RNA sequence: CUAGACGGUGGGAGAGGGUGGUGGAAUUCCCGGAGUAGCGGUGAAAUGCGCAGAUACCGGGAGGAACGCCGAUGGCGAAGGCAGCCACCUGGUCCACCCGUGACGCUGAGGCGCGAAAGCGUGGGGAGCAAACCGGAUUAGAUACCCGGGUAGUCCACGCCCUAAACGAUGCGCGCUAGGUCUCUGGCGGCUCAACCGCUGGGGGCCGAAGCUAACGCGUUAAGCGCGCCGCCUGGGGAGU
């Protein structure tokens, strides 16, 4: 396992009650995944660009973590199946590029 | 049944011909109108008067039923749009943007045997 | 990561004097070893021809250290022979 | 000859993969979609080989289109 | 020279062409019993259909999937091909009550799970409501019967794509039948085929099978002169795009109206 | 003994490859919608679709295949060949800090690999277009060039040939001989110039004394000076018989 960084987005029509409980799954992803935890910051809410899903707006979130490459397959799978997640990105993050800083 | 006289029209151009399009403020249409409606589209058609007597046909039916300002953008690249200016304010209608853009694939497609290499 | 790392244990293991940094217990070794996560490159990437061939620079050393070992000192000759055979 | 206005990296305080505090992403940016080629970039091209994906994220995560609009083309 | 596994495709040796069968198979005794069932061949009072029917009947035995579960835990291990078609037709487990044949995705070792749960397992399981497709990998077990559930008994294709979530709820394609969206609410057990291509796997020569099972035929134009006209002439045929009683060769269509295809449509075969 | 070859650290570069979800301007169309008389396409016209609602216009939909902008003297790349997000795996490549093994190597009809588009087969597949075939139409004549359709095909797996204005038409490798014009790329950092600068290396278009051809012209990536070895040519045709 090495350091990662993944962000997931869904269905926000849903209410902060039904639209921050896929959250939950992911914190039995957090300890119950063989290593543990890392950082985590939140966009809060960032309009996207063009509209989408039938509808130019939209709720966001993010997260950064470290998992077992296996369950990784499983992972992000285990909620974009659904009809709800529909765009995930994991990427093992540890020395990326900056714009000369 | 709109009478909204502040209205668009969904302009368009293409090679061989063009037409253009009068909706309202989010998209439903009308009806249409041209230059080759009579004779010309042979050879005839091979030059922007088409584009011309366009307007002289379209007002007929669309300003009747209260129409003296539409919205203006330019669509596609016409045989000749030079003569469907004239179809301007001197019909007594309305502008509104300046707009002058023309879909193309970005090589999205295969368009004819030959459309790449340089020099 | 892919530098040493790996090569660390074949140094108070596999190696020679203390601090052996290119014998042969830890030469061609380190290639046939390599193929451990090297024909892992198979399951696909199959196509990936801009690594296949990396390989092909290591055929000869594969078989390159034979008329040395075994026609002299049968010790760096069937030092580890009997951990991967001959001709497959 | 002849170019625009002076362009390329004054400040820093921003990172071309910072998306909390997002800016020359926008302001920068070509005021179109096209992908900045090396003039009009601003900055030159070895900070948009990478960058080119780095941007273009927005799109498949829907927080960004295409492409913009202008005249003349 | 190319999919799993052994075709006795024998490329022409001694009255034995270029045959084609099973595969693998732990070789279990003899199954425990075969409920109801009954035979074959003919029917009421008469015959019906002069194509096919040889001596083995029966077998295949009924495979009702999941009409209950709510808490299970089964396990899965050995296997057994049997209905009339060449199909295995898998082994199952638990212990409880019935057994039920249960359907086989692809071929298994020693080991697996199995929940048979609303929310279980990402592997293999069973009995679930209707909306659970993410992705929409193999099926090999679909079915239309609410309370029921079986359908398919085939090592033919079983692999199908969900739709999206629109009105009137349609989704999911099927088999053979291009575009025609069914409307759906049921379950089936998602799973490979094992040995896809392996359903019609041509065979060696003729005489060994075709009464062995079913039978031998490859005809057509009785030449009959009372029902049949195909046949009278010097060798030719001339015209009459007719087939047998004047059935229609061609297409002609056929069924349509119905319960159902009433907005399933799309159904056109290339 | 280390100049060569070889592996270590630390970083970087891209259209290198196999697999999996797909991002959207796409364009043929299925359907409803507004609902008129032509659309289309040539330098002049037409098979077609027209009075069944064609042309076009809003949406819901089926899909297959392609990947504009960046793109330019560009990069990857033995080479063929390759320019969408991310990931499992992976090839070749870069300097400084030398860590050491210590001649451990460059080539080589024969083979193994690659195997430009297309072409073979089994199953799949089908929007766009396309060999055969087929229309209006050139003209005397027109199985050309225009337009209009469509089958294998352009498409996934796997097994074939081994080919082309495949070209730096110049086989790999080493050392060497004025430089400059400019470009993608890594590194050490000069009164720490806060928009800089030198030095050093890999790839890439151009100019010239000189050497070389019979030239054009090669021109720092050498055809200038040699070498470690395989290749071919030896008057043309007929001849890849």
């Amino acid at each position: 396992m090495r350091r990662y960084e993944v962000n997931i987005v869904l269905n926000p029509n849903l209410d902060q009650s039904q639209l921050a409980l896929e959250k939950e799954i992911i914190q039995r992803a957090l300890e119950n995944y063989g290593a543990r935890v890392e950082k985590v910051e939140e966009l809060g809410l960032r309009r996207l660009a063009y509209p989408i899903a039938k509808d130019p707006q939209g709720y966001f979130l993010w997260y950064q973590v470290e998992m077992p490459e296996d369950r990784v397959n499983d992972l992000a799978r285990e909620l974009r199946i659904r009809d709800n997640v529909r765009r995930v990105m994991v990427v093992k993050s540890q020395e990326p590029f900056l714009a000369n800083a | 049944k709109r009478q909204v006289a502040s209205g668009r029209a969904y302009i368009h151009a293409s090679y061989n011909n063009t037409i253009v399009t009068i909706t309202d403020p989010d998209g439903n249409p009308i009806t249409w109108s041209s230059g080759g409606v009579i004779g010309y589209k042979g050879s005839r058609k091979g030059t922007p008067y088409a584009a011309q007597l366009a307007a002289l046909d379209a007002a007929k039916k669309a300003m009747a039923y209260g129409m003296q300002s539409v919205d203006v953008i330019v669509r596609g690249t016409g045989a000749g749009r030079e003569q469907a200016i004239r179809a301007l304010q001197a019909s007594g209608l309305q502008v509104k943007s300046i707009v002058d853009d023309t879909p193309v694939p970005h090589n999205g497609c295969r368009p004819k045997k030959k459309f790449r290499k340089a020099s | 990561p892919i530098t040493k790392e790996e090569k660390q244990k074949v140094i108070q293991e596999f190696a020679r004097f203390p601090g052996d940094t290119g014998s042969t217990e830890v030469q061609v070794a380190l290639l046939t070893l390599r193929i451990n996560r090297l024909s892992e490159h198979l399951k696909v990437h199959k196509k990936d021809h801009h690594s296949h061939r990396g390989l092909l620079m290591m055929v000869g050393q594969r078989r390159r250290l034979l008329r040395y070992l075994q026609r002299e000192d049968p010790e760096r000759y069937r030092a580890l022979i009997e951990k991967l055979g001959i001709r497959g | 000859p002849s170019r625009k206005a002076k362009v390329k990296a004054t400040l820093g305080e921003f990172d071309l993969r910072d998306y909390r505090n997002v800016e020359v992403l926008k302001r920068f940016l070509s005021e179109t979609g096209k992908i900045l080629p090396r003039r009009r970039t601003g900055l030159s091209g070895k900070e948009q080989r990478i960058l080119a994906k780095t941007i273009k994220r927005a799109r498949i995560l829907g927080l960004l289109p295409f492409t913009e609009k202008l005249v003349r083309k | 020279k190319k999919y799993r596994p052994y075709t006795p495709s024998r490329r022409q040796m001694t009255t034995a062409d270029f045959s084609g069968l099973t595969k693998k198979r732990p070789e279990k005794a003899l199954t425990e019993a075969l409920p109801k069932t009954g035979g074959r061949n003919n029917r009421g009072r008469i015959t019906s259909r002069f194509i096919g029917g040889g001596h083995k009947r029966l077998y295949r035995i009924i495979d009702f999937k999941r009409r209950d579960k709510s808490g299970v835990n089964a396990k899965v291990a050995a296997i057994e091909y049997d209905p009339n078609r060449s199909a295995r037709i898998a082994l199952l487990h638990y212990a409880d009550g019935e057994k039920r044949y249960i359907l086989a995705p692809e071929g298994l070792t020693v080991g697996a799970t199995v929940n048979a749960g609303p929310e279980a397992e990402p592997k293999l399981g069973n009995a679930l409501p209707l909306r659970f497709v993410p992705v929409g990998a193999v099926v090999h077990a679909l079915e239309l019967v609410p309370g029921k559930g079986a359908q398919l008994a085939r090592s033919a294709g079983t692999s199908v794509q969900v739709q999206g979530k629109e009105s009137d709820y349609v989704i999911v394609r099927l088999p053979s039948g291009e575009l025609r969206r069914v409307h759906s609410e049921c379950y089936a057990t998602i799973g490979a085929v094992g040995n896809a291509e392996h359903k019609n796997i041509v065979l060696g020569k003729a005489g060994r099978s075709r009464w062995l099972g079913r039978k031998p035929h490859q005809r057509g134009s009785a030449m009959n002169p009372v029902d049949h006209p195909h046949g009278g002439g010097e060798g030719r045929t001339g015209a009459g795009r007719v087939p047998v009683t004047p059935w229609g060769k061609p297409t002609k269509g056929l069924k349509t109206r119905r319960k159902r295809k009433t907005s399933d449509r799309f159904i056109v075969t290339r």
